[PDB]
């Protein structure tokens, strides 16, 4: 079963957030990342920003 | 943009204009002082089609008024919406013609043409882009019909590439108005047919027929006749002023109603037309539109449309209505009278839509069809013309101002040339 | 780095362009003014709208369109309408005089003083891009104005932009429902215009649209505005693969390489499903097996042609939604087993299938209801001969008495042009028959 | 209280279904229109309604319509939700 | 994964199909609105999943006139049936056997047959077709015969079932049933495998003798038949130690290719007013099941011979009692079995208890038995029609309005001949070797 009742109504809403990466390697300390959260079927999306 | 100008001739041409701007004035929201008091923004976007711009924000119709006597000309100005016309535009003579066509074609009409043509040229030139001329006169008046056409021919010789709309009234046999009608009415047809592009005919006899049969009022006056005719004219240019699904300019209607350059005759009619009794008894539904459109009694032209066979026609709906029924409902008519449609011209109905309808109703339609049945009007008039010539009756007038009998003979053959040539296609088979 | 511009000619072309841009609009959530919502203050990511939009650095996004037309009223409405702040102000060149169904007027006299700006407008938008993939052409044949400027546009573009492929979804005269009275001329002459100078063209007879609407949408009184929206969804699906990432893309260049076997035979018609009204949609599970099966339902083909009368040679199908490949494989096989629909002898494989994840976006107040699965088709079949052959009868009958030929002669067009036109169309009818005979 | 519009394939008549036009909707939406009076009625025109013409006033806007549908949907089943109890419903004598 | 398609044709069949759904609907807990009560593939038999929430009952209704169909479209069951599967036309046949098969019938079947086809494709386990129709109307045979005639060439070996309703021996509605029935019998004899007589008249006697209600209406009759389907099918989708499938039916009630008509009886049918006063013993329940009066059809089994009977026990019946239940029956002399068929029973054990409709007549019980059995006594039903049918043709009255609809005059000749052909054969089976 793939849920249906949720994704006929609760898809229009979409959430956007901003954050900074964390890890051991100093190579990845100061760039920027954007996390996207869809409320339909619990999906997470990630993109890389380049100034 | 894509605008035309207006020219009128004679009392009938003069009087007809009196309401055409009266009918146009209400729909365009022009108060009699020329100030704007409209309620919708689009009521001004395309206002240039029939109004120019001047000081004070007031608008003036771009019409040319011309007559051979002062009684009719001075009369119009005092009527409702009669002050719109500009004073400089008027030009008039001081002789008087009196139904003597020969008087109105060579001596009196030609002599004063200099100004009338001059007043024509100035108006058209100033525009951004001319589209054509619409002409309304009457063939029953020697000064009108004669001097009416003489202006017509010259216009063509100056501008070949523009369309030219023609309106007028021809005398029916049963209802007669002038014993000298046949001579001037038929002659003008000679010059017009050689130059006129679009049709011009409407029959008074059917005009009154609609007056009592549908409207069922007791005693109509000249107010009624002006009202019905003008509204039909508003139908011709209805889509040219407001947005619509498929606009239909004169040329597009021109492009879809002339099988050949010479057969340029149409009969016009207006619907729906009901009297006070059926204003709310009837239901304005698409079945009513077509049902009253093709029937004879609504057809304002004397020619019976059921004694011939259509070659082609088009319609111009007004108001907002779903197109589908426009497509098939016209389809049904094109078959259920299977014989009533000539065989070699497939798909012979043209359609269009307008969104802003004329005031007084939410929906209306105008009919424009070139029906071979028109031949009756010529034949009935044609028969009269020959009869009055053999006995040399009333040949003294026209021969007293430089016109010879040779011309009369030529016109006699040409018209009979038309009628003989017009009937051939009616029975044409593939 | 993929770009595709729009060329629009004709009232039917303009409005179809009107709807399609909107359908592009609601799909991505961009408001008319150019600011995405009145709130979205992050952005700078999810580069997907480059396919049909170009960035200004900050603010609005200019559609890759250039509006042309020979009438002032219809174009003027677009500028004064509710989208006055979206289209580029100076890219909507408009003329002064109408053509009025006079193809001769639209192809030798008036179109010449508008095409000159047309190249300038095209060259302006094309250069900014870097990966121009294809051109979309929506041209109404049933109006000369659509033909001439529309026809010439295909010609001129044929000699400057070189080998770049071009696409077009045409609208030819209806079988029995009629719009004009001079359509047979503008229809027959036009076919020559695009036959030797267009890569691909599609059949979209309006009548089928009317019937298609009634059988599923439940509308007994549909109008044009309903018709346009259904078309865009046809556009939306085909191009959707270029901007939504998926498990298998289908590049705009990668249709005609698979949907045109020889230079001459280059006409395909499409079909759409499912299309279900709000009162009945949710009631059905819209399974994959059923959806594709309706795809070949002869009654529901988008244009009134009878593919049952013949075979199939080329067709590529694009899926968009949440279907799974298992669903694709089973559906095709059931088609191969069927007997009502058959295949030509020389095309052992005839299913070019694409898959997309993003669901087609539903419009507010539209005819369609919310849906998840979606699959569109572009099929070639020998049945297309009906449209031309039936019209082939139409062109001659009028020409037999040369009625209405008097105008077209005077606009500068030679008398001999009508002589050649009938010959070429004959070959296509002749050309279609030859491929239809098995080896 | 009826059911505030019918299903697609229902025979019969619906008040202003052939008198005030009502062209443009699929059918389910049209059906609800008739019962709850919203349309001009009578061969007349209020100046506002003339001048919606198609392109100028319909097939445009954007999110204003979205709030319209949501409001419209809520009032169809909500009146229909006026039924409960583990006794099914009056099938015995309603027919 | 096993599915069966229901085809209901005919106004009288309409409501009964309407009636048969309320009983079926309330057994699986699906509320009339369509949303499931909340909380197992056992519902797959008569229902299909739409993806979320509601369900689409595998329904196809047909009737050339909209009035009857509209009511179901306007009652309290609006959201259950598919929105567009209630095919409806414009004009009524007016009881004529011809207009429903030579004037107007074909203009709807094109929209009709396509509806039947799809229902299978979405499924996987088509077990058989059950058809409900009314003979006593011109429409009933026309569309019904056409589908059964048409349906014999689109799917083939797959079986089909039909519950017809012929006129009562002395209670009738019109004067045209004797004709329209005889012709219809011609169609079904070569397109359906099995059918069970359900003549209405006996139902009124059935209703009055036990329920103790003196003003029955047509609705009350429908519920009885509506429940009758359940027992015939109930075994399909419930847990059981010994089940009987849809296909496992023709192998037990078809002594030969031609004779395939059997008359059923149902019990116990005891009103709640007096359903607590007796032990409802399985031994006693079965005995009342065979009493001649309670026979569900107005064709007395006593007058005829017996060949084979397949009956189902539902409830908590202990198998041994059934074995002890069957044994005593062999002894009696009221029903005397058959020479060439020493055994004519196929015992079925089903578990779930029959459900109860609120506000109706039936009471709640934990034991019962329903039967679908044949006998040579069925030779009476056609004879009584046979005697009547010949009577009218002596003057051809009302025939002119059947030929004038395109039906050939010779057609009536062939139909009455076949009935005689079927009539003679029944005498053949009854004669002992
Ligand atoms: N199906 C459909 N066809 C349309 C629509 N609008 C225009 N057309 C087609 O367009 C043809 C005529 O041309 P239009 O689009 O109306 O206007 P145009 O492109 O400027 O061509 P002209 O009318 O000659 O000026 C008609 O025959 C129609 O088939 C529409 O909304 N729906
Ligand atoms: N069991 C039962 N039989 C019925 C019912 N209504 C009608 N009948 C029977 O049906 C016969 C007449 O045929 P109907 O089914 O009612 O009508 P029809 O099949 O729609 O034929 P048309 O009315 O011409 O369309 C009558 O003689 C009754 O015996 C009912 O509600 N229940
Ligand atoms: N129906 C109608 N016809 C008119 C009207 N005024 C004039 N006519 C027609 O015009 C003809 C007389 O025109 P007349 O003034 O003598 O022509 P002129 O001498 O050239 O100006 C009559 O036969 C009428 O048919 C009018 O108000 N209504
Ligand atoms: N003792 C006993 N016999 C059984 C049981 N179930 C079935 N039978 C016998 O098996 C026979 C039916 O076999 P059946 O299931 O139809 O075989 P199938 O048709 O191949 O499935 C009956 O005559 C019973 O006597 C059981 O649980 N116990
Ligand atoms: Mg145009
Ligand atoms: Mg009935």
């Amino acid at each position: 079963r793939k849920d249906i009742n949720k994704m006929y109504t609760q898809d229009q809403y979409i959430l956007r957030f901003e954050g900074k990466l964390i890890s051991q390697n100093k190579e990845d300390n100061h760039r920027k990342f954007i996390i996207s959260f869809f409320c339909g079927d619990d999906t997470i999306m990630v993109y890389e920003t380049a100034d | 943009m894509r605008e035309i100008v207006h020219i009128q001739g004679g009392q009938c041409g003069n009087q007809i204009g009196a309401k055409f701007w009266e009918v146009i004035s209400d729909e365009h929201g022009i108060d009699p002082t020329g100030t704007y008091h409209g309620d919708s923004d689009l009521q001004l976007e395309r206002i240039n089609v029939y109004y120019n711009e001047a000081t004070g924000g007031r608008y003036v119709p771009r019409a040319i008024l011309m007559d051979l006597e002062p009684g009719t000309m001075d009369s119009v100005r005092a009527g409702p919406f009669g002050q719109l016309f500009r004073p400089d535009n008027f030009v008039f003579g001081q002789t008087g013609a009196g139904n003597n066509w020969a008087k109105g074609h060579y001596t009196e009409g030609a002599e004063l043409i200099d100004s009338v043509l001059d007043v024509v040229r100035k108006e058209a030139e100033g525009c951004d882009c001319l589209q054509g001329f619409q002409i309304t006169h009457s063939l029953g008046g020697g000064t009108g019909s004669g001097m009416g056409t003489l202006l017509i021919s010259k216009v063509r010789e100056e501008y070949p590439d523009r369309i030219m709309e023609t309106f007028s009234v021809v005398p029916s046999p049963k209802v007669s108005d002038t014993v000298v009608e046949p001579y001037n009415a038929t002659l003008s047809v000679h010059q017009l047919v050689e130059n006129a592009d679009e049709c011009m005919v409407i029959d008074n006899e059917a005009l009154y027929d609609i007056c009592f049969r549908t409207l069922k009022l007791t005693t109509p006056t000249y107010g009624d006749l002006n009202h019905l005719v003008s509204a039909a004219m508003s139908g011709v240019t209805c889509c040219l002023r407001f947005p619509g699904q498929l606009n239909s300019d004169l040329r597009k209607l021109a492009v879809n109603l002339i099988p050949f350059p010479r057969l340029h005759f149409f009969m016009i009619g207006f619907a729906p037309l009901t009297s006070r009794g059926s204003q709310q008894y009837r239901a304005l539904t698409v079945p009513e539109l077509t049902q009253q459109m093709f029937d004879a009694k609504n057809m304002m032209c004397a020619a019976d449309p059921r004694h011939g066979r259509y070659l082609t026609a088009s319609a111009l709906f007004r108001g907002r209505m779903s197109t589908k029924e426009v497509d098939e409902q016209m389809l049904n008519v094109q078959n259920k009278n299977s014989s009533y449609f000539v065989e070699w011209i497939p798909n012979n109905i043209k359609s269009s839509i307008c969104d802003i309808p004329p005031k007084g109703l939410k929906m209306a339609v105008t009919f424009v069809g070139n029906s071979t049945a028109i031949q009756e009007m010529f034949k009935r008039v044609a028969e009269q013309f020959t009869a009055m010539f053999r006995r040399k009756a009333f040949l003294h007038w026209y021969t007293g101002e430089g016109m010879d009998e040779m011309e009369f003979t030529e016109a006699e053959s040409n018209m009979n040339d038309l009628v003989s040539e017009y009937q051939q296609y009616q029975d044409a088979t593939a | 780095m993929r770009e595709v511009i729009s060329i629009h000619v004709g009232q039917g072309g303009i409005q179809v362009g009107n709807a399609c841009w909107e359908l592009f609009c609601l799909e991505h959530g961009i408001q008319p003014d150019g600011q995405m919502p009145s709130d979205k203050t992050i952005g700078g990511g999810d580069d997907a709208f480059n396919t049909f939009f170009s960035e200004t650095g900050a603010g609005k996004h200019v559609p890759r369109a250039v509006f042309l037309d020979l009438e002032p009223t219809v174009i003027d409405e677009v500028r004064t309408g509710t989208y006055r702040q979206l289209f580029h102000p100076e890219q909507l060149i408009s003329g002064k005089e109408d053509a009025a169904n006079n193809f001769a007027r639209g192809h030798y006299t008036i179109g010449k003083e508008i095409v000159d700006l047309c190249l300038d407008r095209i060259r302006k938008l094309a250069d900014n891009c870097t990966g121009l993939q294809g051109f979309l052409v929506f041209n109404s044949v049933g109006g000369g104005t659509g033909s001439g400027l529309g026809s010439l546009l295909l010609e001129r573009l044929s000699v400057d932009y070189g080998k770049k492929s071009k696409l077009g979804f045409t609208i030819y005269p209806s079988p029995q429902v009629s719009t004009a009275v001079v359509e047979p001329y503008n229809s027959i002459l036009s076919t020559h215009s695009l036959l030797e100078h267009t890569d691909v063209a599609v059949m979209l007879d309006n009548e089928a649209i009317y019937d298609i609407c009634r059988r599923n949408l439940d509308i007994e009184r549909p109008t044009y505005t309903n018709l346009n929206r259904l078309i865009a969804q046809v556009i939306s699906s085909l191009t959707a693969s270029l901007r939504f990432d998926g498990a298998l893309n289908v590049d705009i260049t990668e249709f005609q390489t698979n949907l045109v076997p020889y230079p001459r035979i280059h006409f395909m018609l499409s079909s759409y499903a499912p299309i279900i009204s709000a009162e009945k949609a949710y009631h059905e599970q819209l399974s994959v097996a059923e959806i594709t099966n309706s795809a070949f339902e002869p009654a529901n083909m988008m244009a009134k042609c009878d593919p049952r009368h013949g075979k199939y040679m080329a067709c590529s199908m694009m899926y968009r939604g949440d279907v799974v490949p298992k669903d694709v494989n089973a559906s095709i096989a059931t088609i191969k087993t069927k007997r009502t629909i058959q295949f030509v002898d020389w095309c052992p494989t005839g299913f070019k299938v694409g898959i997309n994840y993003q669901p087609p976006t539903v419009v507010p107040g539209g005819d369609l209801a919310k849906v998840m699965r979606a699959v569109c088709m572009i099929s070639n079949s020998t049945a297309i001969a009906e449209v031309f052959s039936r019209l082939d009868h139409k062109f001659d009958l009028m020409y037999a008495k040369r009625a209405f030929v008097h105008w077209y002669v005077g606009e500068g067009m030679e008398e001999g042009e009508f002589s050649e036109a009938r010959e070429d169309l004959a070959a296509l009818e002749k050309d279609y028959e030859e491929v239809g005979i098995e080896t | 209280n009826q059911a505030k519009s019918h299903i697609p394939g229902y025979a019969g008549y619906i008040p202003g279904i052939r008198s005030e036009n009502m062209y443009g909707k699929t059918y389910g939406k049209i059906t609800y229109m008739s019962v709850t009076n919203q349309h001009h009625k009578g061969p007349d025109l209020p100046p506002d309604l003339r001048y919606t013409s198609t392109v100028k006033g319909e097939f445009t806007d954007q999110k204003g319509v979205k709030k319209q549908e949501l409001l419209r949907q809520a009032v169809i089943e909500e009146a229909k939700i006026t039924s409960s109890g583990y006794g099914s419903s009056p099938l015995r004598t309603k027919y």
